[PDB]
């Protein structure tokens, strides 16, 4: 145990001297982009109780959301239209995902098993594929990384890479102390961080299978991820009202932001297509927009009767949705 | 004297402007918040809506009579403005009948009570309400049933300066009835059993958490519920009955105040009706 | 062109199915079976039933569902389970000398705690069985370990007035009883604004009365719901 | 005893990387998002015309 506490003070002292100035101090020049303003464009109708998860089609016109109503809605956000609805084995969803070819949509929760669907199929328009199961804790996110491999984060404080086709994991990703509470992948899909209620988001290999870095930053529990579009980068969502930006290269925080007035917890997290806005959502019904290079707030999204539970960016950014527990998915613009 | 005619002006205006702002602020808050959008609500919103259309055509022509003293409108217009406000007290009050039926099956029933009220039934029973509202006030008054064969009457039908209200045996009985006797037997039926329901469930916890530090407030709630609802109209339908049976001569001063006195109803159902949290928030967020 | 159509078609015959499937979701209730471990939450849950597990048993036409899930002593999935219709909490009355190193019992205590000043889980009624009754009666009437030797207030403690007792009961058995009662009793009350409260019941495996008691329950709780919101309680 | 041997070499594996400035990673960031705020539809308010959902 010596050994690993003289390891981790070398650590602590070679971060330390490799910090030679804080990113705040750099951005002093940049001007900043202003006061931004951003209505509710169309709002989307039909679940049946409180919303976790949504995710973006890679065509940026679909998106598919999860509710406890055991509902699995494929929205057609152009026309505001339901182009499926999937009923679910297990009324609790705690995570939901839509695969790149928009073949596949993958769902999980409490059930301990991650479900795919396949909206491929004409026989049968919307049928389990695979029941995912080896898992001993609920699905926090799925993520996927082709038609054919989806990563899982689970309450068994572990994430594993799943082979779809075979049926069994592939690989399994160790060292996370607390539950894991997000996942997102890296634009080359060969990385990967999750968020972790231990205080720390860590950094995975695919390919390797080894973990790479660990960030401590603040205390409590990290419950939103996303990675900075260049992808070296990315930013956590704690249950503190603090969202920090940590850089993989730098290996520490660049910038955190957080407000006085605002004490409520992160739900969730996206970057806008340029990096520029860092949408957060809150615990408050309110969702915030802060200035990535700045930790100035720009905007407010404001108009939920719930919490915010859900947010993502489009691929083309051409639009923002939140899914809080009202029931209801608002696209913005 | 002359400082008496404005004094009566600047009130009905005053009541006026209340009776228009509280009602229309109460539809806006229903109308822009998708939260306050609920089963019950619809009925408060219908409530709103009546109570608008009252203090927005009766009252204001009303007050315009009183204080001209004649119709200078056309005859028609006399019997489309008592059609209109005989159809907007009768949907009022049948309106607080349903939203205090609906508290009873929430109550009472509170198992059943969330399948067997539904969007689609809520707004069936909305239109079911004003249709019977309709059919006591328009059928009657446009049609001529209500006119009655009297000298005083017959002549004040022929002068088109002069429009008051004189009605037979029947329609008045009838109108009556329907407007305000049933909905009050309905509503104190209704509010009894509730009283009775929350009393038990405080005896339920007293005996649970007696000794813990953990009937008041139910009956200051239902006095603020029922007996303005009471106080407010329940004078002029007696005098109505009354004098309607002409056994004791009641003078059209003492009608016309009592009448009133039930108008300024609709003016102070929001206050009763929407004190819950949320619509305090809507009306907050909505003026400053 | 077509594809309007196609899609106008999709949306309505999907909408009808959700608004049929929002008929059975509120004609509905849930419930959760949350308790600690070897306190006889699988008998009770069978005695109801007559990586979750999931139960529906209906009652005088009524359809209640009810939820068991099965990993540490943290919880973030119990933010999943707001607007539930109730919280059953399952215990074992008689382990009040056990090792769970701690008590049971004041384990118990702290899980109430934590349950009932959750933020989440506010608002929501907890329906409390003290399970094993007959263990405890067995423990208390005979020579054994005094509850005053692990649990200090109950030296002090004394018989409340309402005193309601069994047709067959030990005054010794019923001090104990109904001095852990009081303590969840005590732990309920000061954190609870009206909003919820805390249902408890003595019960033991014999017993098969269980659906009444859980139907009583949740109509007391949706009764009380209905009333506050309406401000006349 | 084997987990405090796993979680030594876990820190050691993370320990042994190379750490570029902190100015350098800054300018990085700065640069991409100076470089695609043109193509950034949310930053910058894109035309009404060209708005899909408006
Ligand atoms: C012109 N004033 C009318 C006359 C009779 C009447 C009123 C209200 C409700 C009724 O059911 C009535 O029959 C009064 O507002």
């Amino acid at each position: 145990r010596q050994e690993a506490e003289q390891l981790k003070n070398q650590i602590r002292d070679a971060r330390k001297a490799c910090a030679d100035a804080t990113l705040s101090q750099i951005t002093n020049n940049i001007d900043p982009v202003g006061r931004i303003q951003m209505r509710t464009r169309r709002t989307l109708r039909g679940h049946l109780a409180k919303i976790y998860a949504m995710h973006w089609g890679t065509d940026s016109r679909l998106l598919v959301s999860a509710s406890q109503d055991g509902k699995l809605i494929i929205w057609d956000s152009y026309t505001t239209n339901k182009v499926h609805a999937i009923p679910l084995r297990s009324s609790w969803v705690m995570t939901c995902a839509y695969a790149p070819s928009g073949n596949y949509v993958a769902c999980g929760g409490l059930d301990n098993i991650c479900s795919i669907y396949n909206l491929k199929t004409r026989e049968g328009n919307v049928r389990v594929s695979r029941e995912l199961a080896g898992h001993t804790g609920y699905l926090s996110c799925c993520r996927f990384l082709d038609d054919n491999q989806i990563v899982t984060s689970s309450g068994d404080t572990t994430c594993a890479l799943w082979d779809i086709e075979t049926g069994q994991q592939t690989t399994t990703f160790t060292g996370h102390t607390g539950d894991v509470m997000s996942l997102s992948l890296a634009p080359d899909t060969r990385l990967f961080v999750s968020g972790a209620c231990d205080a720390s988001a860590k950094l995975w290999d695919v390919r390797e299978g080894m973990c790479r870095q660990t960030f401590t930053g603040h205390e409590s529990d990290i419950n939103a991820i996303c990675f900075f579009p260049n992808g070296n980068a990315f930013a956590t969502g704690s249950d503190d009202a603090t969202c920090r930006l940590f850089d993989l290269r730098a290996d520490q925080e660049l910038m955190t932001y957080s407000h006085d007035n605002i004490i409520c917890g992160i739900t969730s997290v996206s970057f806008s297509k340029s990096g520029r806005l860092l949408l957060a959502g809150y615990d408050d019904f309110n969702c915030n927009v802060w200035d990535a290079l700045k930790a100035d707030r720009a905007g407010v999204l404001a108009g939920h009767d719930n919490r915010v539970s859900c947010l993502g960016v489009t691929d083309d950014g051409m639009a923002v949705a939140t899914g809080s527990w009202d029931s209801f998915l608002k696209i913005w613009n | 004297d002359e400082v008496w005619v404005v004094g009566m002006g600047i009130v009905m205006s005053l009541i006026v402007l209340a009776i228009v702002f509280g009602n229309v602020l109460v539809i806006t808050a229903i109308a822009k918040f998708e939260r306050l959008q609920t089963v019950t609500n619809y009925f408060i919103t219908s409530l709103a809506c009546a109570d608008l259309v009252m203090g927005l055509a009766v009252v204001p022509f009303g007050a315009a009579h009183i204080l001209t003293k004649t119709w200078t409108f056309g005859n028609f217009w006399c019997e489309f403005w008592t059609s209109i406000d005989v159809l907007c007290v009768t949907a009022s009050i049948e309106t607080l009948c349903v939203i205090a039926v609906d508290r009873y099956f929430a109550i009472t029933s509170p198992f059943k009570y969330q399948s067997l009220l539904t969007k689609n039934k809520a707004r069936v029973i909305i239109l079911m309400v004003w249709i019977v509202s309709g059919l006591t006030s328009f059928l009657p008054i446009q049609m001529h049933w209500y006119r009655a064969t009297h000298q005083e009457a017959i002549n004040c039908y022929a002068e088109e300066t002069c429009c008051d209200f004189f009605t037979n045996q029947a329609y008045a009985i009838a109108s009556s009835i329907v407007s305000f006797y049933v909905p009050l037997v309905i509503m104190v039926f209704v509010y009894s059993r509730v009283f009775q329901e929350a009393k038990r469930q405080l005896q339920k916890i007293d005996k649970s958490e007696g000794r813990f530090h953990v009937e008041h407030k139910a009956l200051k709630t239902l006095g603020i519920i029922m007996g303005t609802f009471t106080l407010c109209w329940l004078p002029f339908f007696i005098v109505n009955i009354v004098h309607v049976i002409q056994d004791n001569l009641i003078r059209k001063e003492v009608y016309i105040l009592l009448n009133w006195i039930g108008y300024v109803n609709s003016g102070f159902n929001p206050l009763i009706y929407c004190r819950s949290p949320d619509f305090r928030i809507a009306f907050q967020e909505l003026l400053c | 062109r077509n594809e309007e159509k196609a899609q106008r078609e999709a949306n309505k015959k999907i909408e009808k199915q959700l608004q049929k499937d929002k008929q059975v979701y509120r004609a509905t209730h849930r419930l959760l079976l949350l308790g600690a471990g070897e306190s006889g939450k699988s008998t009770i849950v069978k005695q109801m039933r007559i990586g979750i597990f999931e139960t529906k048993f209906q009652v005088d036409k009524v359809n209640f569902h009810m939820f068991d899930v099965g990993r540490d002593e943290r919880r973030k999935w119990i933010q999943c389970f707001n607007d539930v219709t109730a919280i059953i909490f399952v215990v074992a009355s008689s382990s009040y000398n056990m090792v769970i190193q701690t008590n049971r019992l004041q384990e118990a205590l702290n899980l109430f705690k934590s349950i009932w000043n959750n933020r989440w889980l506010r608002t929501i009624s907890v329906i409390l069985f003290l399970n094993k009754q007959d263990l405890l009666a067995e423990k208390v009437l005979a020579g054994k370990s005094k509850i005053e030797d692990y649990f200090p207030e109950f030296a002090r403690y004394t018989t409340p007035e309402d005193a309601t007792p069994e047709p067959g009961e030990d005054p010794r058995v019923t001090r104990a009883k109904y001095f852990i009662r009081d303590e969840f009793l005590r732990i309920s009350t000061a954190s609870g604004d009206g909003r919820h409260y805390c249902y408890p019941h003595f019960t033991c495996a014999v017993d098969t009365e269980n659906i009444r008691r859980v139907f009583n329950d949740c109509r007391d709780i949706i009764q009380r719901m209905h009333l506050r919101q309406y401000e006349l309680l | 005893i084997a987990q405090a041997r796993k979680l030594v070499e876990q820190l050691k594996m993370e320990a042994n990387i190379d750490r570029i400035k902190v100015s350098k990673a800054a300018a990085d960031l700065m640069a991409y998002c100076e470089a695609h705020a043109k193509e950034d539809p949310l930053l910058t308010p894109v035309p009404a015309s060209e708005n899909p959902f408006r």
